[PDB]
RNA sequence: UUAUCCAUUUAUAGGGAUGAAUU
RNA sequence: GAGAACUUUGAAGACUGAAGUGGAGAAGGGUUUCUUGUCAACUGUGAUUGAACAAGAGUUAGCCGCUCCUAAGGGAUAGCUGAAAAGUGUUUAAAGGGGUCCCCGUCUCAAAAGGGAAACAGGUUGAUAUUCCUGUGCCAAUAGUAUUAUGAGUUAGAUGGUAACAUAUAUAUAAAUGAACUCCUUUACAUAGGCUUUACACUCGGGGUGCGUUUUCUUUGCACUUUACCUUUAUAACAAACCUUGGAAUCAAUUUACUUGGAGAAGAGGUUCGUUGAACUCAAUUCAAAAAUUUGUUUUGUAGCAAUAGUAAUUCGUAAUUAUCCGAAGUGGUAAGGACUAUCCUUGAAAAAAGGAGGGAACGGCUUUGUGCUUUGCUACUCUUAAUACUUGUAUGAGCGUACCAACAACCGCAUCAGGUCUCCAAGGUUAACAGCCUCUGGUUAAAUAGAAAAAAGUAGGUAAGGGAAGUCGGCAAAAUAGAUCCGUAACUUCGGGAAAAGGAUUGGCUCUGAGGACAUUAAUGUUAACUCAGAACUGAAACGGACAAGGGGAAUCCGACUGUUUAAUUAAAACAUAGCAUUGUGAAAAGCCACAACUGGUAUUAACACAAUGUGAUUUCUGCCCAGUGCUUUG
RNA sequence: UCUGAUGGAGGAUCGAGUUGAUACUGACGUGCAAAUCGUUCAUUUCAAUCACGUUUAGGGGCGAAAGACUAAUCGAAAAG
């Protein structure tokens, strides 16, 4: 098992044949927009307390 | 069950030290007698 | 035959109020020396639902003049009464929405509810969410006084009786379709045990007169008498008419 | 995007029901889950929590009002006709 | 049980009268660690003695009236 | 993976019968009922939970110390700091407009 | 209104002009 | 052992596969439990076995439960009915408690899953373990007097902070006066959805120890590497709420989601609770800088419990010695908590018990006059914990359950019956998955029988050329794809659906490519983590959701709108219900409907937006004529 | 008005388990069984399922209605 977990690191047993889910049951949608949100909000957070970008700016982004 | 009220263990004590065979030297001059798995106390 | 539904429901086994979370009587204030000549003013600390009723209930503290102290008294709400708001019971209270006035110091015209139908019973009439009475009249020499109720009827109604000014609230509750059967469900399973209805036309004969027949119809006039008997009255009871109304 | 083109809120009816039901629903259920002015802080926030209890998100103040609207016609004259006096 | 970490609080408790045993443990740690340990009524009471030199003079300086519990 | 069982006569997972692994020292996976979370204390005017006061069950608040269940303010323990300074500023203007009124009487 | 009947309550003041408030 | 397919031991081949013949309980059973014998009968074959038979033994609690509280409700009292038997249960009740006159007040039972004072770990037996042993704790109770000692307060009730609020660390945070009368809080509560934190679970890599493989390969495969309750556990951290300051439109802060603000936002600084329970230099300690005691730097300790226990090893007479028990992470399975959002013509117990507050009734001590009050002369005095001594009746901890089964032969089915029977724990691989299939721990290899042979016939399955429903009442039965991704999807429609419509393509392995984050330095350079998608070569008997798992579709007609329910054991439907619609009665305790022998009661903790009695049966479009008959009903 | 996300409604869908019982009118029908076994099928956020407690008792109860159920007994239980 830990050789075919290396496999699939390399990206060896991932095919469309190999899934039996749906495309949300593998790899959730709601999961996957959390995630990008929230380094979105972190990265503007951290723009606006290093004073790169003015206040009004980052709401607006 | 392992849970019991007073009087009902009494009972089954009762019940179980009535199971016992006629002795012989009373013999050498029991009926009512149970298994538990046959016939159930009902009491 | 057989003892038929209707017979069974005074027997009060099953057929008795589901009432294990309603929160109390809706009944006003006991008359007293205070509300006899003068106003004593409660304030509503909160509005409550009454799981059997769709008005819903006020809260109303008192504080007690025979002894220190406070006393809680559980009122059918009107609409537009607010928690923290002042209500004054009594012969001299003002009239305005929310507090209890005997029926002969209203004007005519105002519209009423928890009207009491004999004085100092504490609400008896107009009590359910929506409804109210209107004061149409009062006697030349007081005393007395007709107000015309929610179903149209006229009555006459002693003076001293005390009403509550304004509508009980929660109206309008019939106006929502209720969708489907598990809603029906939800509403009886708090009051009582009158659902679902069973059509007498399908039962057998021997447990309703309208049950039996190879074709499912009552097979005998459905308006019966008012002398029938407990088994008997099944139909339309004592109908002094049938069919559509036209106006 | 414009999700439904006429059903709103009573997309989650489906197909159940007749039509006219369920706008008749929507109609009433339209005002049953509003916001309403409260008069008391002067924001809009004041929702239904029971079927006649209309709680204010700010006051945390609750009045009687209708099943499913703050105020109804009826109260509303009745409360005009007694403060014209 | 309880860990006290003044010395005067420690010899305090010992001299009280509630306390009967003074448990006595010495370990390797990398020098020894010690800890001792006044059995009252109440509470079991522990300080810990990084120090080999402390350690020697404190349960001594304690009066033998109390019991000694060696458990190494 | 070990698996528990219960050990304190209740064998039904209710809300006073809620339970929690722990690693014993001999190794072992044992379970232990936990108590139930107590509710905050709450202020008689606004209903809010009122600081400076534990939450314990009744219990566990009889043996709680006085001082983590008070303070030290007139009506403390019972109404909240704002309602308190509401009630305050209330009972002295009330009677200052009856004292004005009466004096304007005449 | 005295028989009789009904209602309410802690049988708790003779008739007219959103603080508490008890010793 | 007289006797062994079914007793025991070893070896092998297999099974159960954490949704278990695995561990714990409840109901029910009642000694079936354990040990030692033992085989007349039973253990549907055998039997030396056994739940059989016989003799002994075995169940240890202040902390686990009952016991207490109240619920649906039951019984009883007062009355009132009734020949009584019985029926109802405050309907003319003078019906125990508290303070010191007044206040409150039917009794009792009903939960081994609701509420609820308090326990953990290690070990121990043939059979009991949160019950025994060892150690460490916790809860409740503890009368009167007098001594000591501990603390506070006092020349009759303390103090800090602007505030949110905080403060008693005595062995032990025990004491921060407080009467009557009050007012609150806790106990104390639904469902759905996601987000988040923690513990447990699982997993990856390093170090150590032991074992295994070793024809060949293998810095390798496996196992152990642990840490309970308790110490307001101290702290740390975090979601929230609140306080001070501040004073917001170019609106801003902010969530996955929306949430919030001149009724005071952001920012800055704080307070508290709740999560958790050694986190954080946490505590002690070493070194420099601040002053008549603060900030920075090191060592120790699994923070105490705690290593003395446990585990895995190496030895030594056969009971002792020794060494390890520490360096980092990932997945998200389970559980709980948090802060939220949403739903209801549904709003989702009570009491015992506990706490907080408002109020301000009473007031030092030694001696003394007169009749508890004015009085004279002096002051160091009041509570709170603990111990001791003496009085007090004997001045700690009642009683009951605790074995075993829980079905697989211990229960109910007449039985050792393929049936039925409530709850908790829930590993690895594949995978969407607690599915299926295989596996580790644990359990098993047993089933009212075995051996041999192997035809007919039966039963449970497979496969069949060519044809493809010609079979048959009827495609009954079987077959046909069926996962996922991409594409495409009609009539009709209540505009929501129909829809997985129909119908196409792809799918393995291997080698690669690309995309999606977090962490620091003076715009630029390094360290490091998940599996998730997309694309390309190559490869093979063109095969790849390879086993497992897994829709047949379409054109229409009839019925019922739908979800739902039903003739337990021949009928699951078109029957019933349903929302919707319509009609009828009733304004009340001299009402409607209904119960009762009477008394009295249900609806009713109700009041026309209600209750009761009917018919029809979603929506759409409609619902025509007849009051002669029979009903019902209205006036006199 | 249109488009993309976000969001997570519904007596929504598939589907194990549960709760049932459509078909084979399969097996069995001197059964394992006085209703079982196999495959197939229905059902799983709600009018949902389960347990214990409690109420309703025989010309009575209870019935989403089949004269169904009321201890293998129901167009009037069982016992004497």
């Amino acid at each position: 098992v830990r050789l075919y977990k290396l496999a699939k690191r390399k990206g060896r047993h991932m095919g469309i044949g190999k899934r039996k889910g749906t495309k949300n049951a593998r790899t959730n949608q709601k999961t996957l927009w959390i995630k990008r949100q929230r380094v979105l909000r972190r990265l503007l957070k951290r723009l606006r307390d290093s004073k790169k970008v003015d206040r009004h700016l980052y709401h607006s982004f | 069950g392992s849970i019991k009220r007073f009087r009902l263990k009494q009972r089954l004590g009762k019940c179980r030290r009535q199971n016992r065979p006629v002795p012989h030297w009373y013999r050498l001059k029991n009926t009512k007698r149970r298994h538990w798995r046959r016939t159930k106390l009902g009491l | 035959g057989r003892v038929i539904r209707g017979q069974r429901k005074g027997r009060g086994s099953i057929f008795k109020s589901h009432n294990h979370h309603r929160k109390g009587a809706a009944k006003l204030r006991h008359l007293d020396y205070c509300e006899k000549k003068g106003y004593i003013k409660g304030l509503v600390k909160d509005i409550i639902h009454d799981p059997g009723r769709g008005a819903p209930l006020a809260k109303v503290i008192f504080k007690r003049t025979e002894k220190y102290g406070k006393k809680e008294e559980l009122i059918i709400a009107s609409e537009g009464m607010f928690t923290g708001q002042y209500i004054s019971c009594g012969t001299k209270a003002p009239l305005s929405v929310g507090n209890i006035l005997p029926i002969g110091k209203m004007p005519e015209g105002t519209l009423i509810c928890n009207l009491e139908h004999r004085t100092g019973n504490r609400g008896t009439l107009v009590k359910a969410s929506g409804c109210y009475a209107t004061v149409v009249g009062q006697s030349e020499d007081g005393k007395k006084t007709k107000v015309r109720l929610p179903s149209g009827a006229k009555k006459t109604i002693d003076a001293k009786a005390r009403a509550m000014v304004g509508v009980v609230g929660a109206g309008g509750r019939i106006d929502k379709p209720i969708l489907k059967a598990g809603v029906a469900h939800h509403k009886y399973r708090v009051k009582r045990n009158c659902w679902p209805k069973v059509r007498g036309v399908a039962m057998n004969p021997v447990e309703h007169p309208h049950g039996g027949g190879n074709h499912q119809h009552i097979g005998h006039p459905s308006t019966v008498s008012r002398s029938a008997p407990a088994g008997q009255k099944v139909g339309l009871i004592a109908a002094r008419r049938t069919g559509l109304l036209r106006g | 995007s414009r999700r439904t083109k006429k059903v709103g809120l009573t997309g989650k009816y489906g197909t159940r029901y007749g039509s006219s039901l369920r706008k008749q629903i929507k109609k009433i259920e339209l005002m049953q889950h509003a916001k309403y002015l409260c008069t008391f802080c002067g924001k809009t926030a004041t929702k239904r929590t029971c079927v006649g209890i209309w709680k204010c998100k700010k006051c945390k103040r609750k009045v009687c009002g209708g099943a499913w609207s703050l105020t109804t016609p009826a109260a509303v004259a009745a409360k005009s006709t007694i403060i014209r006096l | 049980p309880k860990q006290i970490t003044d010395i005067r609080k420690f010899l305090k408790i010992s001299r009280k009268p509630d306390t009967t045993a003074v448990i006595i443990m010495k370990k390797k740690s990398k020098t020894v660690i010690t800890k001792l340990k006044l059995r009252t009524k109440k509470y079991l009471y522990t300080m810990v003695f990084a120090d080999r030199k402390k350690a020697e003079r404190i349960e001594n300086s304690l009066l033998p009236s109390l019991k000694r519990i060696y458990y190494p | 993976a070990q698996r528990v069982h219960y050990r304190r006569h209740n064998h039904y997972n209710t809300k006073s019968n809620k339970v929690r692994p722990v690693r014993t020292p001999g190794g072992k996976l044992t379970i232990h009922v936990v108590k139930k979370k107590a509710g905050k204390p709450k202020c008689a005017d606004c209903k809010t939970a009122i600081q400076g006061v534990k939450a314990l069950r009744p219990a566990d608040n009889y043996r709680a110390r006085r001082k983590n269940r008070t303070v030290a303010r007139a009506y403390g323990g019972s109404i909240c700091a704002r309602c308190i300074r509401e009630r305050i500023m209330r009972a002295f203007l009330f009677e200052e407009q009856k004292c004005v009124r009466q004096v304007l009487k005449e």
